């Protein structure tokens, strides 16, 4: 607090104010495509020979 | 090829990697002509001034020749004479397709399908 002499008024104390923090949320967009040069080859449980 | 094998040992029987063609999703088209050279899978392919399918061939020529703008993607593989399907629309990972030389990044893999239904691109 000010130190002030009581013969005079007192003194004027400043303020401070806030702020704000304003966010927008990013986006993902993965996909894949799955034509038949996919689908088709033996994938790992199939037997080997027929499938 | 007649006789088992009795004694023990190892076999490396063989591994398998997927070939991924389509990098986006636009209207898939295709179409089939004549070819005029060996074309292979997923070829880079122009049409020559007989209208023949040849594999691309940029800087053909002092005028440029036609074979030097390309038209499609071979579909599957042939040999001259016979006829090539080929993809005249779709979006195709420049990876797996067959490019001429010099031809080697996609920033020029691109600039051969601006005009053009197909659109080649980068899978992730």
């Amino acid at each position: 607090a000010p130190f002030v002499a009581p013969n005079v008024q007192g003194r004027v104390i400043k303020e401070s104010g806030y702020n704000t923090k304003t966010f927008k949320p990013a986006y993902v967009k993965p996909k894949h495509v799955i034509d038949p040069n996919m689908i088709i080859p033996r994938q790992p449980g199939e037997a080997l020979g027929t499938g | 090829t007649s006789l088992p094998n009795y004694l023990a040992g190892n076999g490396d029987l063989g591994s398998w990697e997927p070939t991924q063609i389509f990098a986006g999703e636009a209207d898939i088209v295709t179409e089939g002509g004549a070819a005029g050279a060996d074309i292979e899978i997923y070829q880079v392919i122009a049409k020559n001034a007989a209208g023949a399918m040849v594999p691309h061939d940029p800087t053909a020529t002092e005028v440029p020749a036609p074979q030097s703008v390309a038209i499609g993607i071979a579909a599957q593989p042939a040999k001259s004479g016979q006829n090539v399907p080929y993809y005249i629309g779709g979006v195709f990972n420049h990876a797996a397709l067959g490019w001429h030389a010099s031809l080697d990044t996609l920033a020029k893999r691109q600039a051969v399908f601006d005009r053009t239904n197909i659109h080649i691109g980068n899978l992730y």
